[PDB]
């Protein structure tokens, strides 16, 4: 079918059809352009007109221009030949390595797995990161979220996890760059090549890359997540594969939505966001999941605007995760990295019947002492410690030593910590924290605990501090 | 003369977008009636305008296009109801989603029915035992009562509800049909894997048998999420109107409001305070008024509701939070501060209330916890006023000594709902001062030891307290004897 | 006249009349319904179409449905045969006891008493509640307001006043439940009966009841107060009696209006409210009043959204009252019931010329010390108490004891407090405080002063606590 462009406003192109109106979600190709311009139908305004969302800049379009119904929704190359390749929202390669020659093609809009298809196995995923492992442990096939205001550690944490987990993972990985920096895509691609997870020589690549960055028009940013998502769904269900899915940043998808929403003509909801915010997050978040057919461990970075976690975007995302790592500017500014807020991160696995009571008791032990320190802080703030009880001062000592022992050097952040990256084994974490709690190091100085791996290194640092 | 598509019982889609169909025709539809789309998709007639009908769609509007035929149903929205649903997982319209076969429903019920008036009810008097000391002792819940569970994300709100559903096996596995409580659990805006996790645990506890689970999750259309509560309510009234007893959990009413807000804005109804419809209070009042206690003239059945609301930054004064606190018969407020501090449940004594009072409590319980609530309130204050031991007298040293010991007893783990007589035994020990000399840190351990002793050895005193339902003078004497002596051997 | 329904959107229904357009405020009845549906005309949209507010559910209405102009605003059965009965927004019995056979009928809409009809007598109305009496005395025939956020004590306080005052009152009482809990109208009705204020066998009923609860559509909620108030005006004017008016909760009248406001096509004023809030409140509040003909003693519960007393609604209502009892969740949270805020409650009779200087000096004496203590609270919080002057650590003492002596076990909240309800007489109150202020109990413990009636119980409780 051939329609005609009737109106153009930014990324919202209205096209009229005479015979055969395309259903909603169908991709149309604008005619008469140097490059592909896909339009995704969004709604039937009546009068044989359809309101659509462009997938690329709309400059140059002209009213009356011809548009062709592709007959289906954006469809993209899916299969193992996407492994080691970089692709677009609309599935075209952007790594200058030729066509992605796949047997099948999948449409980016699918329904979420049914209730009966759900899984409930809960396995802990150890990452080697002290704070995460001890207090808000991730889980295989689970959904993890790293909340962070600008420049707090979301990406560095994804990188370190890619290093500590993705690197020795049997099975595939999918990295979806949504609304982030292009240089980062470039930094990663080349790094992936270097460590050999991307091999441009053989078919041994274990990573497929999808990108729709900070330079794309809203509609592209609004759909690349769906695109990375689809790639991952193929490995899960069509190959019963155990997938790893990294997304930086899923907040950008929602923001993209807010960008076009006025153009679609909608009364805004709170904070200027689109009234369809939750459902849009929902039908999308619900496909990022493990099932009986396959496993999807997904780590999603969630940018928090103005640092406000009460913002509709981040606020609505908590409910979709199994584990959350809430990063803090306040902590970061103290020099504690990763800047994880220990009393604000959680994990549905923090259950005695899953991590064992030893783990469950150290975990709750650490939080209780930090919570206690937290209430003393108001008074410590005007009057310092003098007036504090001998007992209260011991919580304070221990709390400040536990707070420091929660920090740790990442390989990925070596250039900034000035120290060699460390990976601490769970039992080493459970332990080191026990002792601290138990008063076995009340003699060491705080600084001994800052930026170290295992407790054994904290004792040493103390000697060196003399 | 093909006369199947006249514009009185049928219409044609003028436009469709974001789940709202503007149907032309449908001249005889009634406000709130259900209509059908060519695609087998059902919708509901919300705006009856001069030239069009605004139809909310119960499903993906991707299958609807301009021109489609829409057919009346002649029926105001309703749903399957009755005992057939127990142990099954249904969507917001009644359809099964546990792929365990069709529901054998013989009855139907309109999702939106006004709550029974003044005359058909009787004061709430029968307890609804949660299994949680803190709750059953300080903010008692009676049948026909609406008590709200409110707090920030992850403070434990759902747990209160699960423990409650699980605690009901006691009576359901029993003989007495008046003490039985059928449960309904409505998930709204939640995630399918969480619900799947939820129905697993219920199954593992052998609680599904008496529970129905209406699920309206994160990817379900706004209108399904919106309806879900009314749907589930109607399934609970079946039991309420037939002299049976039902318990419904609305988890949570926050995500529904969002759904309502979305559905409503997409219909172009002017946004109001905080972007919600000017009638969000009404949205929840209408629903929760339905939980009620009917008089013997109407079967004496009842419906008890436990709606959940999520606060942000523990701010309970917030507009929605107070909107709902002003409808229910009390609230259970959970704080993250208390939770991290070790106080789980994180019930905030001072801020939680039960507007039913002791009328929803057994005499055994009333006897032991009659003044405890205001005692703990007054304890929290002085505990603050001396965060500097300001030349404190005795009456307040005693007040702080009881306060701390009692606070430890109200603590509780998960999935282990206690029996009423078990609660009375342990609170008793504290409230009577027998524990004023034990070390706070000891209290939790003592309660496990003590309860062990009486359950095993003394079930005669437990069965009497339980049976008489009161604490007689000799039971009270047999108890004093046990605690004091066991306590001593315990502190050897 | 006969109009047709042209549009239905929630509680708002537009009707088109061919001949004869019903005036604004007129009630129309929808034809073809199992139950009586009344539509109040709200506006003349033009084109012989009127916009109206439904007095009940709009389900099953159809475009084209017939509607007859009743020719007059909602009119209800008014008179003595309303006593002991339960009525609707539209005047229908809802107690299943048959018709209400009144001689007359009254329209719920009417003009407020003229300026030359006002009265200025000011007599204290003792209630038995320490706080109110001491600091914000109610006045016979005056307008009283109980302000409070969700769940702080508005209704219980209204409940103990019905007991301590309505029960002995020789005159009628009208209790209008506006947008509150249905469970509650059933608790009160059956309590009225069990105590004979309502008599189902004879004509000894001394209270008429009107209800438009929270399970009703905005429309009903925007009018029950009118129905309630109308019943009360009859006993005031046509009989000339001393009426007691209880409304719980008048905020609901205003929330009702804000709920249809947008469907009435209006730009919202601040906080979401409708732009006509104050005037809408004014033409109503101005009828709830004592005149030279009769006397009304209105006790109105006033909900406070989000606990914010500056919210356009609670905020707009202060001016309509002669006495105000402000309840606070911060006080309640401490276990101090009734949770009245001693520094935010006021009465127009707190005048030495009206209650006397002993009454007055005590009240103000109690308020100074609570204020004095409020100011220090935040400071000894951090800097502690040692540095304080013995002069100042005595006011901390006395204040904390007064704070308690102000609480009281209500007779309608034993299910809540686990304590027998106490009613204290005005002189027992004035004296008790006078002595605490005088230093006459600096030896007893604070706790002795918590949840007790008269000062002697505080002394007795000290001993009981003495061990």
């Amino acid at each position: 079918t051939t329609g005609r462009i009737v109106a153009v406003i930014g990324a919202v192109v209205d096209v009229q059809f005479d015979e055969g109106l395309p259903p909603i979600l169908n991709a149309l190709e604008v005619q008469g352009r140097e490059t592909r311009l896909v339009l995704e139908v969004a709604q039937h305004l009546g009068e044989s007109t359809v309101r659509t969302i462009a997938m690329d800049g709309t400059e140059g379009l002209v009213r009356g221009q011809k548009v062709l119904d592709s007959g289906a929704p954006i469809r993209i190359p899916v299969g193992p030949e996407t492994l080691g390749r970089i692709m677009n929202v609309i599935g075209e390669p952007i790594d200058e390595r030729g066509p992605i020659k796949t047997k099948q093609f999948a449409a980016i809009h699918a329904e979420a797995p049914e209730f009966v298809e759900m899984s409930v196995e809960q396995e802990i995923l150890v990452t080697g990161i002290k704070v995460v492992d001890l207090l808000a442990p991730y889980a295989k096939g689970g959904k993890i979220g790293l909340f962070g205001g600008a420049g707090v550690g979301k990406t560095v944490l994804i990188m370190e996890l890619i290093n500590n987990v993705a690197k020795a993972h049997g099975g595939y990985s999918v990295f979806a760059g949504v609304g982030e920096r292009t240089r980062e895509g470039n930094d990663l691609y080349h790094e992936m090549i270097e460590s050999g997870v991307i091999n441009l020589k053989d078919a041994t690549s274990k990573v497929a890359l999808v990108y729709g960055q900070m330079n794309e028009p809203p509609g592209a940013r609004a759909r690349v997540a769906l695109t990375g998502l689809t790639v991952a769904e193929y490995f899960r269900d069509q190959e019963g594969q155990d997938v790893l899915l990294f997304i930086d940043n899923i907040f950008r998808f929602t923001q993209a939505g807010s960008e076009v929403s006025a153009l679609l003509g909608r009364i805004p909801s709170a904070v200027g966001y689109q009234p369809t915010l939750a459902t849009d997050m929902g039908t999308m978040q619900e496909r990022i999941t493990t099932t009986k057919k396959g496993s999807i461990t997904s780590v999603q970075a969630i940018y928090v605007p103005a640092d406000d976690l009460t913002d509709p975007a981040p606020a609505t995302t908590f409910a979709h995760l199994d584990a959350t790592t809430v990063l803090s500017r306040a902590i970061a500014e103290l020099g504690i990295y990763p800047a994880v807020d220990p009393l604000d991160s959680t994990s549905r696995i923090m259950d005695p019947n899953i991590v064992g009571s030893e783990h469950y008791d150290v975990a709750r032990g650490v939080q209780k002492i930090l919570q206690d320190y937290k209430s003393l802080q108001d008074i410590i703030a005007i009057l310092g410690m003098d007036e504090l009880s001998e007992e209260d001062k011991l919580t304070v000592s221990r709390a400040r030593k536990i707070q420091r022992f929660l920090s740790q050097p990442f390989q990925v952040a070596e250039v900034f910590t000035g120290h060699l990256g460390k990976l601490v084994p769970l039992k080493e974490t459970i332990k080191g924290f026990q002792q601290i709690l138990a008063g076995e190091y009340d003699h060491l100085p705080e600084q001994a605990f800052y930026m170290v791996g295992p407790i054994e290194e904290a004792v040493a640092k103390a000697d060196k501090l003399a | 003369a093909d006369t199947s598509v006249d514009l009185e019982e049928t219409g044609r889609v003028l436009s469709i977008g974001d789940g709202i169909a503007r149907v032309h025709g449908l001249r005889n539809v009634q406000a709130e009636e259900m209509v059908e789309f060519s695609s087998g998709l059902k919708g509901m007639s919300l705006n009856l305008e001069p030239d069009n009908v605004g139809v909310v769609v119960f499903g993906n509007d991707k299958l609807i296009k301009e021109g489609d035929i829409v057919k009346r149903t002649g029926a105001i929205v309703d749903v399957p109801v009755g005992e057939e649903l127990l142990g099954r997982v249904v969507d917001a319209l009644g359809n099964a989603i546990d792929g365990k076969g069709p529901i054998g429903s013989k009855a139907r019920r309109r999702v939106g029915l006004k709550a029974p008036g003044i005359i058909p009810r009787i004061s709430v008097r029968e307890p609804m035992q949660t299994g949680i000391k803190a709750v059953d002792s300080l903010v008692p819940i009676g049948r026909g009562q609406r008590e709200l569970i409110i707090g920030d994300r992850q403070t434990g709100k759902t747990s209160i509800a699960i423990d409650t559903i699980i605690n009901q096996k006691r009576f359901n596995d029993g003989t007495d049909e008046k003490k039985k409580l059928y449960c309904i659990y409505v998930a709204i805006g939640q995630k399918r894997s969480t619900v799947a996790q939820l129905v697993k645990r219920l199954t593992d506890a052998d609680a599904m048998k008496y529970t129905i689970v209406v699920s309206a999750t994160a990817s379900d259309a706004a209108p399904l999420q919106y309806l879900a509560p009314y749907s589930g309510c109607s399934m609970g009234e079946y039991f309420r109107d037939n002299g049976k007893h039902a318990l419904i959990i609305y988890d949570d009413l926050s995500k529904q409001a969002v759904a309502y807000r979305q559905m409503s804005l997409l219909l172009r109804r002017p946004p109001g305070r905080e972007a919600y419809p000017g009638d969000v209070f009404y949205l929840h009042s209408r629903l929760l008024e339905r939980a009620a206690k009917m008089n013997d003239a109407f079967g004496g059945g009842s419906l008890t509701a436990l709606p959940v609301i999520e606060t942000q930054a523990g701010d309970v004064s917030a507009y929605i939070p107070t909107n709902v606190i002003s409808i229910t018969d009390g609230q259970i407020f959970l704080e993250t501060e208390l939770f991290y501090k070790g106080i789980r449940p994180a019930i905030n004594v001072g801020l939680s209330v039960s507007r039913v009072g002791s009328a929803a409590q057994t005499r055994a319980m009333k006897q032991v916890a009659g003044t405890m609530k205001l005692e703990l309130a007054q304890y929290r204050e002085v505990a603050a006023f001396a965060q500097f031991g300001s030349d404190l007298d005795a009456a307040t040293q005693q007040l702080l000594s009881r306060g701390v010991r009692l606070t430890e007893l109200l603590k509780q783990g998960q999935y282990s709902p206690m029996a009423i007589e078990e609660q009375v035994a342990v609170i008793y020990a504290g409230v009577r001062g027998y524990l004023d000399k034990l070390e706070p840190s000891k209290i939790t351990k003592f309660e496990n030891a003590f309860l062990s002793h009486v359950i095993s050895q003394h079930q005669a005193l437990l069965s009497k307290i339980r049976t008489d339902g009161k604490i007689s003078e000799e039971s009270d004497a047999k108890l004093k004897e046990i605690v004091t002596n066991f306590l001593a051997g315990f502190e050897a």
